[PDB]
RNA sequence: GCGCAAGACGGACCAGAGCGAAAGCAUUUGCCAAGAAUGUUUUCAUUAAUCAAGAACGAAAGUCGGAGGUUCGAAGACGAUCAGAUACCGUCGUAGUUCCGACCAUAAACGAUGCCGACCGGCGAUGCGGCGGCGUUAUUCCCAUGACCCGCCGGGCAGCUUCCGGGAAACCAAAGUCUUUGGGUUCCGGGGGGAGUAUGGUUGCAAAGCUGAAACUUAAAGGAAUUUGGCGAAGGGCACCACC
């Protein structure tokens, strides 16, 4: 449940996912490898209301849940691997990744290399929706 | 309702002395309970990395694919698996009225390593050039593209796969690319962009120890 | 939340344009003097002469345009 | 009555072109015809940039960006104020506006 | 020009022009006389071959074809026949 | 009034003419 | 996060760029076949242009037979929107979407502008091939070679400007060289509905394609542009009969 690393040399290096849709917020964090995961939280976890989905306040409440976590596990250096949607339908995040990141850097930990780690297609299958659109 | 982190381990890995830097990251495994050994449970991982993170002070936009092979007690030992580029760097690269021109051999080592390595290039704007366009002919590239293929599978064949990393980590085989394709349209830009592993032979030990030293 | 706001104080020194939905909240530009390398824009409402010593208890985020 | 010098795309010694999405929309607008967007955006434009480089381990340490790109069909680019129309005596200006910021 | 008068210019107006737009028709490709810097036979050869050809003698092929006029063989010399 | 649906019940009434008539001994 | 399996597609590189008669065409490699332009002191010597009969090709959708059908998605099923929606919106969803055959020959298949040939101005660009001319780049000297630059030639998509000129004007370097009316030639229309309708012929398994009326009503139906309108159009300014 504790780790053998010391807090006065040098600081642990994770890797934490964030899935931002226009309508969604992930928080996932696992090691480094991969494999296994530490905890998880999602934007709808506190606030039942819909629509806070999408919203600073839910993605603050995120990364303040995965600090605590992240705190009271010993984990301090983290690497933000940032995703938009996923797939073929939009390529720019929304704009809780940024209230995410800000809080994530907000309660105190460290972090690293920050990259985007969107699933590109080169080209996909047909879009959700027809030829006119979808007009609204 | 009940955290699972009381059974739960701590081991760390150890990076082969094709590198510099031994220790890249630690790793949170459950314990050995008889019918589920933790031993497998190490072995199919894949560990990415950075450049700065095992090499010296250089630049650093380049990945590396650890996988572990073998592990005996709080230590695991890996060896290479695949190189990538960073994403941003290849979103950068690509710029508008430039052409790309990119190539793959499947190359097989002398050992049996099986590799595929891919490269891209795009050609040089001239400080003199009043030109906007900058194209290049079909057959311009196509020559381009087997003069690549034929350095880029000379390279591979003929060494190991260490020898052929040592050479993968500073820019040898692009400098060789710019040095030789300079004749024909300069090109300024090309990188190793991803080299992808299919087969292995045989799982040894002494191959894995004398990649560690 | 359990977030501390040490208690600065600010110094305007130009003003920018008046916004808001119904055009009352005034962007202005202060000037700290704990430290002459400071400066954060916020909504006043209320009556600011330049050059006038302004109170502030938290300092951490600025102001939006309108909503 | 006839409204422009050309047909309104870059369609002048083909007839058919590749046909593309929008991004907020899914008109299958063809890419000659539609709007496209090169834009540059940072991971931090200017919320959180200092808390971010002070968060930061490695010493000198540069965020990245993100080039990507979007689609628009004609609707989407008016209702987005992307577009705007103008007069008939300034309306051949393919010159873009100028650049500052 | 209004008074242009296309009677006689200047050579190089002639010269700028298509070969069929001048107002005296001819070409402007012609024909010469090169040789191999070891031999003593001396061949005549169109400005644009459009075959390879090689000196008498089966010794040294003389030049190659081109979309052009043909090039020579390095280290040959020649000069243009006129008459 | 546009061409198109019109058109399309006008043929479709064609079509119950040719049937009608078709049926019709 | 690591493997397996299937189908579809080849983004960014991709432009007022290329090719092809048009519909259309973008992973690399290997094979076959065709072609524009360029150059030519090579050859036949009137072989020429347009075309009723007749013929080839032809986006999607549509019908007949198959393996196999990811994703999307007519008709349909279920909820919210709505005074009322069997519409916009969301989740499923059959035929279809992809390949091999067998068919109809329809689009805003529009550059809403037939083909060939001659002529009448300029500017600066891009693509191909050829050509002349300073200077750089492939171990430091020469040669032609690939690229860079400065000019010329021919064909093609073009861009800007022009009291050449034309047009009712939008606009056009052709939509010009036209009452100062004649270069050659194919198709095609006489106010608007009825009506691309009924009949007849024709092709087709199938939908329909081609051909193509009459009676009766009608003085307008239409094209260009101007003046304040009137916009759940955009962008500025003002008012306590507006707001804070
Ligand atoms: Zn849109």
């Amino acid at each position: 449940s504790l780790g053998p690393q010391v807090a006065e040399g040098e600081n642990v290096f994770g890797v934490c996912h964030i899935f931002a849709s226009f309508n969604d917020t992930f928080v996932h964090v696992t090691d480094l490898s991969g494999k296994e995961t530490i905890c998880r939280v999602t934007g709808g976890m506190k606030v039942k209301a819909d629509r806070d989905e999408s919203s600073p306040y839910a993605a603050m409440l995120a990364a303040q849940d995965v600090a605590q976590r992240c705190k009271e596990l010993g984990i301090t250096a983290l690497h933000i691997k940032l995703r938009a949607t996923g797939g073929n339908r939009t390529k720019t995040p929304g704009p809780g990744a940024q209230s995410a990141l800000r809080a994530l850097a907000r309660s105190g930990m460290k972090i690293g290399r920050i990259e985007d780690v969107t699933p590109i297609p080169s080209d996909s299958t047909r879009r959700k929706g027809g030829r006119r659109g979808r007009r609204l | 309702v009940v955290d699972p982190f009381s059974k739960k381990d701590w081991y760390d890995v150890k990076a082969p002395a094709m590198f510099n830097i031994r220790n890249i990251g630690k790793t949170l495994v459950t314990r050995t309970q008889g019918t589920k050994i933790a031993s497998d449970g190490l072995k199919g991982r894949v560990f990415e990395v950075s450049l700065a993170d095992l090499q010296n002070d250089e630049v650093a936009f380049r990945k590396f694919k650890l996988i572990t092979e073998d592990v005996q007690g709080k230590n695991c030992l890996t060896n290479f698996h695949g190189m990538d580029l960073t994403r941003d760097k290849m979103c950068s690269m690509v710029k508008k009225w430039q052409t790309m021109i990119e190539a793959h051999v499947d190359v097989k080592t002398t050992d049996g390593y099986l590799l595929r390595l891919f490269c891209v290039g795009f050609t040089k704007k001239r400080n003199n050039q009043i030109r906007k366009t900058s194209y290049a002919q079909h057959q311009q590239v196509r020559q381009i593209r087997k003069k690549m293929m034929e350095i880029m599978t000379r390279e591979v064949q003929t060494n190991d796969l260490k020898e052929v990393v040592n050479k993968l980590i500073p820019d040898s085989i692009g400098k060789d690319i710019e040095k030789a394709c300079q004749s024909i349209y300069p090109l300024h830009d090309v990188f190793v962009r991803k080299v992808k592993m299919l087969k292995k032979p045989k799982f040894e030990l002494g191959k894995l120890m004398e990649l560690h030293g | 939340t359990s977030r501390v706001q040490p208690i600065k104080l600010a110094r305007v020194t130009k003003v920018l344009g008046r916004t808001g939905s119904q055009g009352q909240c005034t962007q202005v530009r202060v000037e700290f003097m704990d430290d002459t390398s400071r400066s954060i824009i916020r909504n006043v409402k209320g009556p600011v002469r330049e050059g006038d010593v302004l109170t502030l208890l938290e300092s951490e985020r600025e102001a939006r345009r309108l909503r | 009555t006839k409204k422009r010098r050309n047909n309104g795309r870059a369609k002048k010694g083909r007839g058919h072109v590749q046909p593309i999405r929008c991004t907020n929309c899914a008109r299958c607008v063809p890419k000659d015809k539609a709007i496209k967007k090169f834009v540059i955006r940072n991971i931090v434009e200017a919320a959180a940039v200092r808390d971010i480089s002070e968060a930061s381990v490695f010493d000198a340490y540069v965020l990245p960006k993100l080039y990507v790109k979007l689609h628009y069909c004609v609707s989407c680019a008016i209702h987005s104020k992307v577009v705007r129309n103008r007069s008939r005596e300034a309306r051949k200006d393919r010159t873009p506006p100028p650049r500052f910021r | 020009p209004l008074a242009k008068d296309l009677l006689h210019p200047s050579p190089e107006e002639e010269k700028r022009k298509h070969k069929k737009k001048r107002l005296v028709q001819s070409p402007n490709s012609y024909f010469m006389d090169v040789k191999c810097p070891g031999c003593y036979k001396i061949t005549t050869v169109f400005s644009h071959a459009q075959t390879v050809v090689l000196c008498v003698g089966c010794s040294t092929v003389l030049c190659q074809p081109t979309g052009g006029k043909a090039r020579l063989t390095e280290g040959c010399s020649f000069r243009r026949k006129q008459h | 009034m546009r061409a198109k649906w019109r058109k399309k019940r006008m043929r479709r009434l064609k079509r119950k003419r040719r049937k009608m008539r078709q049926r019709s001994k």
